[PDB]
C-alpha cells in the first residue's frame, strides 16, 4: 500500500507550481526561466531603517537570543519584473514566511513579562504575510462596518483608506513602518472631521476686504475661489 | 403642595412662551410675571434666573467692552438644576476671582477652588521679566543666551 | 424636540466613544439611536413599535 | 516593460491589478467577503436572547454574505456541462479536443 | 511704428486693452453689489451678513455654511439662537 | 486507498499552479494544469448537475466552503476558470451529500 | 477709497460686536438644552441616591 498515489498530479504530469519548482525538477515549462529569490529575501530578521538612527541597518534587539542576519529589501531590481502581482511585489519589502526572530519561551512567565513590557506579541512574531485576498476581505468587511456606522459621513473613505494602507503594508508584522505610511490618511481624516464639524455647526469668520494687489497684473484673470 | 408646584411650573412655561414671543429686544413687556415668580421662589425654594436673564438682555443691547461675558456665565450657572458650580467671588479685593463650589470639586481637575482672576493681567515689564526668569529656571538649559558669532561692530547689538 | 435631539446626540457620542468598530454591539446601538433620531417627533408608545 | 510597483502603490494594485491571462472581476473585487465573525456573533446574539449552546448550534446557519456566485454558472449552464463532458471523455481537452465548446462559450460571453 | 523687438508689447496691448472695459465693468458690479448688501444690512436681517464674503446663505432655517440649523425646531426665551 | 483526499489536495495544488502560471505569463504551464485537473471522476460528474440545481442550506454550505478555499471572484468571461470553479464546487457537493459539513467552531 | 474705508471700519466694528454676542447666545442655548436634559435625568435617580459603595451590576462570584 503506497502513500499518496492520486495526490501528486504535479509530479505525474510535469506541472510546476512555481518557477522554482520548475527549475528544481527540470520540467522546463516556464518559457522565461526563473530568477531565484535569494535567501536574504526569503528569510531574515527585523532591522532598523532610519538614517537618523545610530543602529541603522542593524537587527532589532529582543530579550531572547535572535539570529542577527537581516532581511534585505530589493534595492536594485531588474527592469522586467514579469509578475507584478502583490504576491511577487511583497517579497521586495517583507518575507512571505515572516521574519526569523520568533521566540520559543522556556516558561509562561517570560512570555507574560515580555508582553507586559511591550516586547512580544504573537500577532507580530508568529505569523506570515497577508495574501491579497485576505487583505481585500478585511478591507471590505471594514468598509461595510463603517458604512453601516454612518453613511452620511465625509471621512468614511479616508478611514477606509488608512485601514487599507495598513493592511497592505503589513502593520501586523511591521507596525512602525506601516504607520509611517498611513499617518497621512490619518491626518486627512482629522482635517475632514474638523471640516464636517464646522459645516454642521455653522462656523465662519469675517473676511477682510480685498487687497490692493490681489492681482499681480491688471491683465491677469482673478479666478474666484469660494 | 403638588397643586401649587404644577401651577407654578405652568406659570413659568407661560412666562417663557411670552418672553419668546416678544423677543429679547422688547423684554420689558413681561414684567407682569415677576410678582408671581418671586413668590414661587420664596415658597418652593426654587430659582428661575429672572434677574440674570433680565440683566443679560439689558446688557446685550448696550454691551460692555467685555461683551457681557460675566452675565452669560452667570445665567449659564444659574440655570443649572442643582445650583451653580462656578461663581464670581464677592470680595473687597480690587480684582475679582472665579471660585468653584466644594461639593462639585470632584468633577473638575483642580487642586483648589480658586480658578484665578476674572480679568486678564496688566502689561508690565516686571511681570514679563518674572515669568521669563521662572521659565528659564524651570528649563535649566545650559546654552541659553550663548552667541557663537556676532556681526563685528562698535555697536553692542548690530541690528536689534 | 431640541432637548430630545440633544439627548440622542449625547447618547450617540457616549456610546461611540465607549464601543469601537471591532465591538459587536456598536452596529445595533447605532441603529437604535438612529431610529430614535428618526422618531424624535413622536411619543414613546408610537416609537416602541418601530424601534423594538 | 513590467516595471516594479513601489510599496506606496499597493493599495491601488489590490483593486486594479495588472492584466493577466486569468484575470479576476475587478468590478467585483470590492464585493469579495468572508466574515470570520459570523458564527461567534451568531452565538453571542443567541445566548443573549437566552438560548442554550445546543439550541444555538442547531439554529446556526452558514453565512450568506460571501462572495457572489458567478452568473455564468446559471446562464451558460448547458454549454458548461457539454464542455465538462468533452473534457471527461477527451482527457482534459488535450490537443484541442474541446475547442468547439470552449470557443462557443467564449463568444457568448465576450461578443467581440 | 513697430518692430520684431516690440512683439511682447504688441501682444500684451492687443490682448489687454480690450479687457479694460470688462475690468471696469467688473469693478462697477462689485461696487453695486456692495451697495445693495449694505442697504439690506441697514434695512435689517435676522442673522448677520458678512460683507466681504462671497456668499451668505444664513437665514432662520440655514446655518452660515448652507446646512440646516441644529436645535431650531422649538422656540427659545431669549429669542433667536444666534 | 484515500481517493477523495488525494484528489482534493491535487485539485488545490493545480488551482495554485494555474494562478501562479497566470501571474508569470505561462500558457503552457496553465494549460498543463487545466488538463491535469482530474476531469474523469464519475462521482463529481454525476454531482455536477445536482449542484447546478440545488438550493438552500446545502448550496449555502457548499458556497461557504468554496469561498473559504477560493474567495477571489473569477472573471465572468473566462470559461476555463468558470469550469474549474464548477468542478471544485461539484466535488465539494459530493463530499457534502455523502457526509455533510460542520463549519461552526462550536459543535458536539 | 478713504470714504469707503471709514464706512467699512464702522460696519466691521458693529459686525464684530454682533458676531461675538451671537456666538455666545448660541453657546448659552446649547448649555440650557443640556441643563434641561440633566433636570429630566435627575428624576430617574432612585430615592436616596446611588449606592456609590458597591457596583451597580455584580457580574461574577467572589469566593
Ligand atoms: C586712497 C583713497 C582714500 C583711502 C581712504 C578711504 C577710507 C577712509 C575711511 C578711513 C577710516 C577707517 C576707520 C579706521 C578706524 C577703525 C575702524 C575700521 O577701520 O573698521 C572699518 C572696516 C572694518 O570694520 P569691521 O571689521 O566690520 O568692525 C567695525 C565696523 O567697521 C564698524 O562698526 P559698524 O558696523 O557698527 O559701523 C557701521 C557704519 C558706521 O558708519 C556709518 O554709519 C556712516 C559712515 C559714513 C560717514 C559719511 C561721512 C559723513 C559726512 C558728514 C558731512 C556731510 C556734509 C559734508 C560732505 C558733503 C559731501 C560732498 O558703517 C560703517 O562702518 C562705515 C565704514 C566704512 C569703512 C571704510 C570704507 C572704505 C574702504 C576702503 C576704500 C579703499 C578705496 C581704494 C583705496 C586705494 C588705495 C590704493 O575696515 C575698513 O574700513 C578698512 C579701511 C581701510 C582704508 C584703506 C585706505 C587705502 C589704503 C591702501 C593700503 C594698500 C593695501 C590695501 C589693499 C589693496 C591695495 C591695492
Ligand atoms: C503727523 C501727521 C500724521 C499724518 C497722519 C495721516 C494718516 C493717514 C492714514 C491713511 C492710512 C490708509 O491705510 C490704507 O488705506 C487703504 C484705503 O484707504 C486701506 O484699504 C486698502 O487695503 C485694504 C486691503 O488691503 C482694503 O481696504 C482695500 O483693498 C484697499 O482700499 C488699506 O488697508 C490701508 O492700509
Ligand atoms: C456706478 C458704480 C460705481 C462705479 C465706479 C466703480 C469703481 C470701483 C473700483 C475701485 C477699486 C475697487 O477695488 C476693490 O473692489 C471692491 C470695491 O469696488 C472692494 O471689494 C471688497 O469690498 C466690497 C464692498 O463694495 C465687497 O463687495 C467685496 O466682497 C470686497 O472684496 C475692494 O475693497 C476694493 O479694493
Amino acid at each position: 500500500s503506497i502513500l499518496g498515489a492520486e495526490a501528486f498530479p504535479e509530479l505525474l504530469s510535469k506541472v510546476p507550481l512555481n518557477p522554482q519548482m520548475d527549475e528544481d525538477k527540470h520540467f522546463n515549462k516556464y518559457k522565461w526561466g526563473n530568477e531565484p529569490i535569494p535567501v536574504n529575501r526569503r528569510t531574515g530578521s527585523r532591522m532598523n531603517s532610519s538614517i537618523y538612527d545610530n543602529r541603522n541597518h542593524e537587527a532589532v534587539r529582543h530579550p531572547w537570543s535572535t539570529d542577527a542576519r537581516t532581511f534585505h529589501p530589493n534595492d536594485n531590481p531588474e527592469a522586467d519584473r514579469i509578475n507584478t502581482q502583490y504576491s511577487n511585489m511583497v517579497s521586495d519589502s517583507f518575507p512571505e514566511g515572516g521574519f526569523s526572530d520568533a521566540p520559543r519561551f522556556s516558561s509562561n512567565w517570560e512570555r507574560l513579562l515580555a508582553y507586559h513590557h511591550g516586547l512580544y506579541s504573537p500577532e507580530k512574531f508568529n505569523s506570515t504575510t497577508k495574501t491579497a485576498d485576505e487583505i481585500r476581505l478585511a478591507v471590505n468587511d471594514f468598509a461595510a462596518k463603517v458604512h453601516a456606522d454612518d453613511p452620511k459621513n465625509a471621512c468614511k473613505y479616508l478611514m477606509i483608506e488608512e485601514f487599507k494602507c495598513l493592511q497592505s503594508a503589513q502593520a501586523r508584522i511591521d507596525p512602525q513602518g506601516a504607520a509611517t505610511k498611513c499617518v497621512k490618511w490619518f491626518n486627512e481624516w482629522r482635517q475632514c472631521a474638523w471640516d464636517q464639524e464646522k459645516m454642521v455647526k455653522g462656523y465662519n469668520y469675517i473676511e477682510d476686504r480685498r487687497a490692493r494687489k490681489h492681482k499681480p497684473y491688471i491683465g491677469a484673470p482673478d479666478l474666484q475661489y469660494s | 403642595a403638588p397643586h401649587q408646584r404644577a401651577a407654578c411650573e405652568q406659570l413659568h412655561s407661560e412666562y417663557k412662551q411670552c418672553l419668546a414671543k416678544n423677543g429679547r429686544t422688547h423684554f420689558s413687556a413681561c414684567t407682569d410675571f415677576h410678582s408671581k415668580l418671586r413668590a414661587c421662589e420664596n415658597m418652593l425654594g426654587t430659582s428661575y434666573c429672572i434677574d440674570e436673564g433680565i440683566n443679560l438682555m439689558k446688557c446685550t443691547k448696550n454691551p460692555d467692552p467685555s461683551f457681557c461675558a460675566k452675565e452669560f456665565v452667570a445665567m449659564r450657572e444659574c440655570n443649572r438644576p442643582q445650583g451653580p458650580h462656578l461663581v464670581l467671588s464677592s470680595s473687597p479685593s480690587s480684582p475679582p476671582h472665579y471660585e468653584l463650589r466644594p461639593e462639585v470639586k470632584h468633577l473638575y481637575n483642580v487642586d483648589s477652588t480658586d480658578l484665578g482672576s476674572a480679568v486678564a493681567p496688566v502689561r508690565s515689564k516686571e511681570q514679563l521679566d518674572r515669568v521669563a526668569d521662572s521659565l528659564k529656571a524651570d528649563l535649566n538649559l545650559p546654552g541659553y543666551g550663548h552667541i557663537p558669532y556676532k556681526w563685528e561692530s562698535l555697536r553692542p547689538n548690530p541690528g536689534a | 424636540v431640541d432637548a430630545r435631539e440633544m439627548k440622542v446626540d449625547m447618547y450617540e457620542k457616549l456610546f461611540k466613544q465607549a464601543a469601537d468598530l471591532e465591538n459587536p454591539c456598536r452596529m445595533p446601538g447605532v441603529a437604535y439611536l438612529r431610529c430614535l433620531r428618526d422618531t424624535l417627533t413622536e411619543t414613546q408608545s408610537a416609537r416602541r413599535s418601530s424601534c423594538l | 516593460a513590467a516595471s516594479t510597483i513601489p510599496i506606496s502603490q499597493w493599495p491601488s494594485l489590490l483593486y486594479a491589478p495588472p492584466s493577466s491571462p486569468a484575470n479576476p472581476a475587478v468590478e467585483a473585487l470590492p464585493e469579495m467577503q468572508f466574515d470570520d465573525l459570523h458564527y461567534p456573533r451568531q452565538m453571542l446574539l443567541c445566548r443573549g436572547a437566552g438560548y442554550s449552546l445546543e439550541q444555538c448550534n442547531r439554529m446556526a446557519q452558514p453565512d450568506a454574505r460571501v462572495t457572489p456566485e458567478n452568473p455564468a454558472e446559471k446562464l451558460l449552464k448547458e454549454e458548461a456541462v457539454a464542455a465538462i463532458a468533452c473534457l471527461s471523455q477527451r482527457e482534459g481537452g488535450k490537443d484541442e479536443q474541446c475547442r468547439y465548446y470552449i470557443e462557443r462559450m467564449y463568444k457568448l460571453a465576450n461578443k467581440e | 511704428s513697430t518692430s520684431p523687438g516690440l512683439a511682447f508689447a504688441n501682444l500684451t496691448l492687443l490682448l489687454d486693452v480690450p479687457q479694460l472695459p470688462a475690468i471696469w465693468a467688473v469693478n462697477a458690479w462689485r461696487e453695486l453689489n456692495g451697495l445693495f448688501t449694505e442697504m439690506k444690512t441697514l434695512a435689517g436681517t435676522s442673522d448677520l451678513l458678512y460683507p466681504s464674503n462671497r456668499y451668505n446663505p444664513q437665514n432662520e432655517k440655514t446655518n452660515r455654511m448652507g446646512r440646516p440649523r441644529k436645535y431650531n425646531h422649538g422656540e427659545w426665551m431669549f429669542g433667536n439662537s444666534y | 486507498s484515500s481517493p477523495h483526499m488525494d484528489r482534493l489536495l491535487g485539485d488545490l495544488k493545480l488551482l495554485a499552479a494555474y494562478d501562479s502560471a497566470a501571474g508569470w505569463q505561462e500558457p503552457k504551464a496553465m494549460e498543463s494544469a487545466f488538463q491535469s485537473l482530474s476531469w474523469d471522476d464519475a462521482d463529481v460528474l454525476k454531482a455536477l448537475p445536482q449542484y447546478l440545481n440545488c438550493r438552500g442550506e446545502q448550496k449555502r454550505r457548499v458556497d461557504f466552503a468554496y469561498a473559504a478555499l477560493c474567495p477571489r471572484p473569477v472573471d465572468e468571461k473566462d470559461p476555463k476558470q468558470t469550469l474549474m470553479s464548477l468542478w471544485m464546487k461539484a466535488r465539494l457537493f459530493s463530499y457534502d451529500q455523502k457526509h455533510p459539513f460542520v463549519l461552526s467552531p462550536f459543535a458536539a | 477709497q478713504g470714504i469707503k474705508t471709514v464706512y467699512a471700519s464702522c460696519r466691521y466694528r458693529k459686525l464684530n460686536e454682533r458676531e461675538i454676542i451671537s456666538d455666545r447666545y448660541t453657546w448659552l442655548h446649547e448649555r440650557m438644552l443640556e441643563d434641561e436634559v440633566e433636570r429630566v435625568l435627575l428624576e430617574q435617580v432612585p430615592a436616596g441616591g446611588f449606592d456609590k459603595t458597591r457596583p451597580g451590576l455584580l457580574l461574577g462570584p467572589s469566593t
